[PDB]
């Protein structure tokens, strides 16, 4: 009460402009008491704020603050009966309506947490809203300060600064959890730390729950048995367990009897029991395609371009809608190629035969606008039935082209030329062949494969290119085209969508689909000799997962070459194990499918389980799938086929055991072919939550919907403690139920009591303690638009357009002026194709709907015959209509497909219109609409509008003011979510959500946990909590590199030792263990500090994996509904059913820990346990082993004193690992010779190179954004490729996929492009900048043109070193631009003007000349910011290759132009100096029209060699020496040896040398360092930094001595 | 030397001919003569007797 006084004139200075502040200020002034100052006087910042946002947007606030049910009555509307709730400021007229909410916020943690409660609260309004004959338009307005305009910014903060007092004041002069949340809300801005503490001082109240779990969870657990007791006990189990249960045979290993799995072997794999084929190509349907291409043809102009030329010039004026709907304009350039065509009729004898036939029309077709054929006479049908239907409709689109138009045509006089109906039927009587049949829905000749020459396979891969790339850019097409003509045995096709292919200089092949879209097709190919049609079968596949071969032959026949080359050795074998892999790799290829991958993958496990010496008794019952369709058998013979031919025949064949086993195991990886995608997600979805569901109901726990706010119910929590105990059951001496989660908490107590001691090779001394947008729902991950965005931006959109026609009065909506505003904010009839054409059919389907309920939005906003009973609304139109509420979700399937037509086809009324008025004014948008497809063919849409028109969707209070669990509402800014009162299991506030994903990992599907934001914050206290404390141990390998890379070196030299090294794996690793048993470790640690040597309270971690042991797992929406409409997971929730009947949506557990959560805090556990498991082996079988873990992966090596005699220390092993619940795989394999560890098979003697690893992620991997940067990633692959020693040839042939691929891709060429070709030594020493000079002194092959550019270089470098400064203030000189900084250097250095003129005149083309390669400051800024601040392939190289050849080069004038009109600007310079390399290096004089493109190369040159002088060498300048037989496969290792000429530790000295180079860069964002950092902030194509301030990061290359002998050398 | 098995065939144990630096069998010593004199695990020459 001592501010009482100041606090009436503080905040007289906002004048009440309105009735909203002036009844709330006289009843403040009347009113000088402070027990309803601080809620009556404080509920005015609330109505402060509320203002500000209905203000800014269109609104009405509510001053009345009252129910939307009567709000909506004071109109005349019946009462729909809503739900209730009070809207914060609304906008109505006629019948919509805009809620606004308003909440201000400044942490991000409990911010989101009301935008998605608000959220679903308000999107939980319209399923009765919509039942009233309504729609609504809904907002949020997040605010992260207060930034109001009616006040001034220095008011605001008075009043929190001065009633942070008052409270204190007013409560201490006179509840209690309403109180501290309220001053976390009224803080200031919070830039808060937030730690272990920040637990620490909550409330921590009980429940009388709690007391239960301690009751089973801290009982047994002493943690402090004596040392000498254990001994005494251990003996006792090893003598009870060897005399039990080893001799009556429960082991579950043994002695591998190297005979028996090889018969084993073939009796899995060759189907004996199934009837397929003997021969490979009769069984599979796309090689028997292929099987027909290459052997019906392999045994064996200018009117061709003005085709091309005029038909281009189609494709162009399509995209346009500028002809009302999109049907006319499809006929009239229909109407124009068809006239032009008869025009090239009248002009030679023989066009029509030589040069059609030989192109582009077979026998009655037609090739035009999208892709389509069209074959001649159902044109002229139409065409005929067009002038019918119109008298004279080519004379206003006859020119309608020049008036709202380009009026830029070539159209002579096909515009308006009439067709002769009575001429083109001499062409299309003189052209009739079979027209084109599509198969759906008995003996065999195939000349053996075997017995084919070594010359025509490339025949068959060269083919499987071709066929390949026709599928690939089969998505190239349009999503939206509708045809002209609409509608199983056998089909003869009309039109069809088709693509061309090119074989020989003859003919060509077709291949014809229905669909588009990227979903499965089922084509069919054809050829086209001489003009004869030949059909060859049809197929049925998607496109998508054939990216891989599209240009790589030469590659998929480097590497099948490469491999059997490694079988020198036996040459009879070599020549019949070649062709029968090479009908393998094209199998796979031609099959990618889940199985047929799965099945090899699954043979790693078998070879390591026959060349080492135990395995575990389970494998052979688990390599085996069921083959689904007869075409998994095919591979699924011939690789067995294959093991059973080389592993072991009944001789001694086992002559060099080690290329066997590289050649076999890299047949194991060749597996990896198949891309990654999970061919459906409706089927992967179900897959994940099965293999989630089935470890829980078994040992039975999963619940329904808990309150997600602490309390349980006392029947929900029974089952939790009934697992709990049932947990902690397992008694240590029982040989049943063994494979059962729990763990045997007598056991666990040792296991803690020796680590208390310091006896164990890991110990608890702990140094340096550890005690210091949009924003998804979590019921649908894996889709790119939510359910939240998609009503979000459209709201958005429907207040932005419902304003700006209101500012003036337009009343009328352009088409697209209504979709300029979404295709925006999403991602000038030209510049919405311009980036409408950048989309993904996935966005496409989301696009339509949303253009949808805008359109119908803005006709609800202007608004204020049933008796067609052919088919009836008795049972058919009112019951799917009230099953699925919406007209909008209407699915096709209840009715047959004529009844679209005919419902449809009932005449005008005031339903419908003519004239289709692109005006389009609002208030006719309900009738103008729907007669876009009457007109237009379609009518399906059609039946949904015509549905949707016909209204078819039918004092206490005082103590009460201040703040109580009820008065929460009172305010926006109160913070109702805050963390207050903490909980044994919650933390008062939420309950820790989930979400479900999966992986999309190789063999099987890797679950992924999504989180929400503050489960992301209170995991990292645990996760890096746990990491600090595995950061003292000394075993663990997950995050540091440097003990794994002692572990490597360990097992190298201890498989060459004779040692037994195991190698283990742990099926089900993470659904397995438990929250609580972390909690019953942490309970007995100790953990004491070297700096205050005391046992350390973890109750800030020991209250809080209590939280972890309460998570709230959400299940998918998807398989909400799948589920729903028809399988253990099935039967789970259809016994859910029979109880009260609410949907299954939230599952508390108790044994979880997702993969990736608690992650490193199992990895110690991992480790803790490995070490109790390691030392139990020190003392009961003397031998000394050594255990690491990477929380998933084991190795425990192990010497013997002074041969497989001791399996009896390995399966004790097994059944004290199971009593913790660290279950062992059958996958896993113990012996002498192999041990992996994450992938690195270490054999005795040597490294396993497998190549076939690195080539299959190279051919993938192609991501677009520029075709430097996509020439970047694949040179760091090809980095990696040759770290492991491929050889040359397939690293020099992977770099022309990735060449032609761009060009292919309009780009042209460019002297950078894709790397080198013949490229030998500069992967060891040297970058891509090193690279570069090698490619650019490639063309001057004489070397008598940048030798001069060298002896600059040399005359600048030696002068430019220390000791002499020499013009260091250079920093200038090159900002100039590129033509003129040589010639000032040049000149500086010295010699004539004629050396200038024989230098200046050599010009590349650039085209990231001005800007860069737009398709919707150097590159150096953002990779420093880098250092600073801390879908498949195939759809994403066709946006590569459709936004390449628009609008996409620029100037530095404003605006955009094509490639070719550049690559038309250019003349011919045959004298020499283009005659050098064509189209790559130009002359001068041919630049002379496009001049401002001319950059010179051998700028770049020069700035090449003085980039890498800084970081190598002074033999970047010696002439490069002449190079100087081995067998081809002894490869050994090398070294870098780079001789580097800076000075080390650039982590930090890079950024202080950008004062000194640019000070407005630095202010908004050593000895040799700044000469070079100018020549690489002035263009794009050096890259040097980012290989300073790493290092090279393998150093360790092994090399082929024939790859190492044959290389060059450049001395100094 | 290294570890006491084949270093080609790896599953034999007795009556080994100490080679130039790895260890062999008398089955995979005739496997090799044939083919040539210069081995093909160490690419260096091996005794004859
Ligand atoms: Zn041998
Ligand atoms: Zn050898």
């Amino acid at each position: 009460d001592e501010y009482v006084q100041e606090l009436k004139g503080l905040i007289r200075k906002h004048i009440p402009d309105r009735c909203e502040f002036a009844h709330q200020k006289v009843t403040f002034l009347s009113q000088v008491h402070p027990s309803p100052l601080l809620t009556e006087g404080f509920k005015l910042l609330s109505s402060l704020v509320e203002l500000e946002s209905c203000e800014a947007h269109a609104c009405q606030a509510n001053t009345d603050q009252r129910f939307v049910d009567v709000i909506l009555s004071d109109n005349g509307i019946l009462c729909p009966t809503l739900p209730k709730v009070i809207p914060d400021g609304f906008k109505l007229t006629g019948k919509t309506l805009i809620l606004l909410e308003t909440f201000v916020r400044v942490n991000p943690d409990e911010f989101e947490k009301k935008w998605k409660a608000d959220m679903s609260k308000l999107l939980n309004l319209k399923h009765d809203l919509q039942k009233s004959g309504v729609t609504l338009v809904p907002i949020v307005d997040g605010r992260s300060n207060y930034n109001n305009r009616f006040v001034a910014d220095w008011v605001i903060e008075r009043m929190r600064w001065l009633l942070i007092e008052i409270l204190k004041a007013s409560k201490s002069m006179l509840e209690d959890q309403e109180y501290q949340r309220l001053i976390h809300s009224l803080s200031n801005v919070k830039n808060q730390s937030l730690g272990l503490e920040n637990l620490e001082h909550l409330k921590r109240n009980s429940l009388d729950y709690d007391e239960r779990l301690n009751e089973s969870l801290f009982i047994g657990l002493k943690g402090d048995i004596r040392e000498s007791t254990v001994r005494e006990e251990l003996i006792k189990l090893k003598m009870w367990f060897k005399d039990e249960v080893f001799s009556k045979g429960l082991g579950k290993f043994k002695l591998t009897d190297r005979r028996e799995l090889l018969e084993s072997l073939s009796s899995l794999g060759a189907h004996l029991d199934s009837d397929v084929s003997s021969c490979p190509f009769c069984n599979n349907k796309l090689m028997e395609i292929v099987y027909n291409v290459t052997f019906s043809s392999v045994e064996r102009t200018n009117i061709e371009k003005h085709y091309l030329s005029v038909l281009s010039l189609c494709n162009k004026i399509k995209g346009l809608k500028v002809f009302n709907t999109r049907r006319n304009t499809l006929l009239f350039l229909d109407l124009i190629m068809v006239n032009l065509m008869v025009d090239i009729s009248e002009s030679c004898q023989d066009a029509i035969e030589s040069l059609r036939k030989s192109g582009l029309i077979v026998g009655q077709m037609v090739m035009l606008v999208n892709d389509r054929v069209l074959d001649i006479l159902e044109a002229i049908k139409l065409i005929r039935k067009k002038i019918g239907t119109n008298p004279n409709w080519v004379k206003n689109c006859s020119k309608i082209l020049e008036r709202s138009h380009p009026e830029i045509w070539l159209q002579l006089n096909t515009l308006i030329r009439q067709p002769d109906f009575n001429s083109l039927i001499s062409i299309a009587q003189y052209l009739v062949s079979d027209r084109p049949i599509m198969r759906y829905s008995k003996i065999c000749r195939h000349k053996l494969f075997q017995e084919m020459s070594s010359f025509e396979q490339m025949r068959l891969f060269k083919t499987l290119s071709s066929i390949s790339l026709s599928l690939i850019n089969s998505m190239k097409t349009s999503f939206s085209s509708r045809l002209l003509v609409n509608e199983f045995g056998n089909v003869r096709l009309r039109e069809c969508y088709a693509q061309r292919f090119y074989l020989a200089e003859s003919l060509v092949g077709f291949l014809f689909y229905q669909k588009t879209g990227e979903r499965s097709r089922c084509y069919s190919v054809y050829l086209s000799d001489n003009g004869v049609m030949s059909e060859q079968g049809s197929f049925y596949c998607d496109p998508k997962r054939f990216f891989l071969p599209v240009f790589s032959d030469e590659v998929l026949a480097g590497m099948c070459e490469e491999m059997t080359s490694w079988l020198d050795f036996d040459t009879g074998l070599m020549n019949d194990t070649g062709p029968i892999l090479r009908l393998l790799v094209l199998a796979i290829l031609c099959s990618p499918s889940k199985r047929n991958q799965t099945f090899l993958q699954g043979l790693r496990y078998f070879l390591m389980a026959f060349a080492n010496q135990i395995h575990h008794i389970d494998l052979i019952s688990k390599l085996v799938v069921e083959c689904k369709s007869s075409s998994e058998v095919v591979v699924q013979r011939l690789a067995v086929g294959l093991f059973i031919r080389l592993l072991g025949g009944e001789s001694d064949a086992s002559s060099f055991f080690s290329r066997r086993f590289k050649y076999l195991l890299n047949v194991s990886y060749l597996c990896h072919l198949i891309t990654k995608e999970t061919p459906d997600r409706l089927t992967d979805q179900i897959k994940c939550f099965e293999k989630f569901i089935e470890p829980k109901v078994k040992f039975g726990c999963a619940v329904v919907n808990p309150s997600l706010n602490g309390k349980l119910t006392v029947d929900q929590e029974d089952i939790m403690i009934n697992g709990l105990k049932k947990f902690f059951s397992k008694s240590l001496r029982d040989t049943e139920d063994v494979q059962t989660p729990g763990v045997c908490k007598e056991l666990l107590n040792y296991c803690v009591s020796l680590f208390n001691r310091g006896k164990l090779k890991v110990s608890g001394e702990l140094k340096n303690n550890p005690f210091r947008v949009v924003i998804p729902k979590l019921d649908e991950l894996g889709n790119i638009l939510s359910t939240y965005d998609k009503e979000k931006l459209v709201s958005a959109c429907v207040s932005s357009m419902a304003e700006r026609f209101k500012t003036k009065g337009r009343y009328n909506l352009d088409p697209e002026s209504t979709d300029y505003l979404i295709l925006k904010n999403l991602t000038s009839q030209e510049e919405l194709s311009l980036m409408y054409e950048t989309l993904t059919e996935e966005q496409v389907e989301s696009f339509n709907e949303i253009k949808y309920d805008v359109q119908v939005a803005l006709a609800k906003m202007a608004d204020n015959s049933p008796f067609g009973v052919m088919k009836e609304i008795r049972a058919e139109v009112s019951l799917h209509e009230v099953k699925d509420f919406d007209p909008d979700v209407l699915p096709s399937d209840v009715y047959k497909e004529l009844c679209d037509a005919v419902y449809k086809s009932s005449e005008k009324c005031n339903f419908f219109l003519e004239e289709v008025l692109d005006v389009c004014p609002l208030g006719l948008l309900l009738k103008n609409l729907t007669t876009s497809s009457y007109m237009e063919e379609e009518y399906f849409m059609c039946f949904k509008y015509l549905l949707i028109q016909g209204h078819f969707d039918q004092a206490d209070k005082l103590d009460k003011s201040y703040f109580t669990n009820a008065a929460l509402r009172n305010l926006c800014f109160y913070s109702e979510d805050s963390p207050t009162e903490f909980t044994s299991i919650s933390s008062n506030s939420g309950n820790l959500k989930f979400g479900l994903s999966y992986k999309e990992q190789v063999g099987s599907n890797r679950e992924l946990y999504v989180g929400d934001l503050n489960t992301k914050l209170m995991t990292r206290l645990v996760e890096d909590f746990s990491e600090a404390v595995g950061n003292s141990m000394k075993y663990t390998c997950l995050n540091s590199e440097k003990e794994f890379e002692r572990a490597i070196c360990d097992m190298k030299m201890a498989v060459n030792n004779g040692d037994l090294s195991c190698s283990y794996d742990h099926s089900k690793w993470g659904p397995t263990m438990s929250p609580a048993l972390f909690l019953a470790l942490l309970q007995m640690l100790e953990l004491r500090t070297p700096v205050d040597r005391s046992k350390i309270d973890l109750d800030s971690v020991k209250s809080i994996l209590k939280w972890h042991l309460h998570k709230v797992v959400e299940v998918p929406i998807n398989v909400a509904e799948a589920y729903c409409i028809g399988s253990l997971s099935e039967e789970f929730f259809h016994q859910t059913m029979q109880l009260s009947g609410q949907i299954p949506s939230h599952i508390m557990s108790v044994l979880d820990m997702g993969q990736g959560i608690l992650h490193n805090t199992s990895d110690l556990y991992g480790l803790i346990t490995e070490q109790f498991l390691c030392y139990a082996l020190d003392l009961l079988y003397d031998v000394i082993p050594v255990s690491y873990t990477s929380s998933d992966d084991q190795i425990t090596l192990v010497k013997t004193p002074s041969a497989a005699e001791w399996l009896e220390m390995i399966c004790f092993h097994e059944f004290l690992s199971s009593k913790l619940n660290k279950f062992v795989s059958p996958k896993s394999v113990i012996g002498t010779f192999v041990a992996e560890f994450k992938s690195r098979f270490f054999v005795m003697g040597e490294e396993t190179p497998l190549l076939t690893k690195f080539v299959s992620a190279a051919l993938h991997n192609v991501k677009c954004k520029t075709p430097t940067q996509l020439s970047e990633t694949i040179d760091t692959i090809c980095d990696q490729c040759i770290a492991n020693g491929v050889s040359t040839k397939i690293v020099a042939r992977i770099s022309k996929r990735v060449n032609q691929l761009i060009r292919y891709s309009g780009y042209g060429d460019t002297p950078f492009g894709a790397i080198e070709d013949q490229d030998v030594k500069d992967w060891v020493d040297g970058s891509r900048g090193y690279r570069l000079q090698r490619k650019i002194e490639a063309i001057f092959y004489d070397d008598k043109e940048t030798s001069f550019i060298r002896n600059c270089a040399r005359k600048v470098f030696n002068d430019i070193k220390r000791g002499r400064i020499f013009e260091e203030n250079l920093i200038n000189l090159i900002g100039r631009g590129g033509d003129e900084a040589l010639t000032g250097f040049l000149q500086y250095a010295g010699c004539s003007e004629q050396e200038v003129n024989r230098v200046l005149n050599y010009r590349w083309v650039n085209l990231s000349s001005f800007g860069d390669l737009r398709l919707v400051v150097p590159t150096l800024i953002k990779t420093l910011q880098s250092k600073l601040s801390r879908s498949s392939v195939a759809s994403g190289f066709i946006g590569f290759c459709k936004s390449m050849g628009s609008k996409c080069v620029r100037d530095g004038k404003g605006g955009f132009l094509y490639i070719k009109e550049v690559y038309s600007g250019i003349n011919v310079c045959i004298c020499e100096i283009c005659a050098l390399k064509p189209k790559i290096i130009y002359c001068n004089d041919s630049l002379n029209k496009v001049s401002q493109f001319s950059k010179p190369i051998l700028w770049d040159y020069f700035s090449l060699v003085l980039t890498n002088a800084c970081e190598l060498g002074e033999w970047v300048f010696s002439t490069v020496k002449e190079p100087q037989l081995n067998n081809q496969n002894f490869f050994w290792a090398v070294k870098p040896k780079v001789v580097r000429q800076i000075e080390d530790q650039l982590g930090m000295n890079h950024v202080l040398q950008s004062i000194r180079r640019n000070y407005p860069v630095l202010f908004d964002e050593l000895k040799f360092l700044d000469v070079c950092i100018a020549l690489d902030m002035m263009n794009e194509n050096l890259g040097i930094i980012s290989h300073l301030l790493k290092t090279r990061d393998n150093s360790v290359y092994i090399v082929k001595q024939s790859d190492c002998a044959l290389a060059h050398i450049r001395q100094s | 030397y290294g570890r006491y098995n084949c270093k080609c065939c790896w599953f034999a144990d007795t009556n080994l001919i100490t080679c130039n630096d790895h260890y062999l069998c008398l089955r995979c010593h005739q496997t090799m003569l044939r083919n040539s004199e210069l081995c093909h695990i160490c690419w260096k020459p091996l005794p004859t007797s």
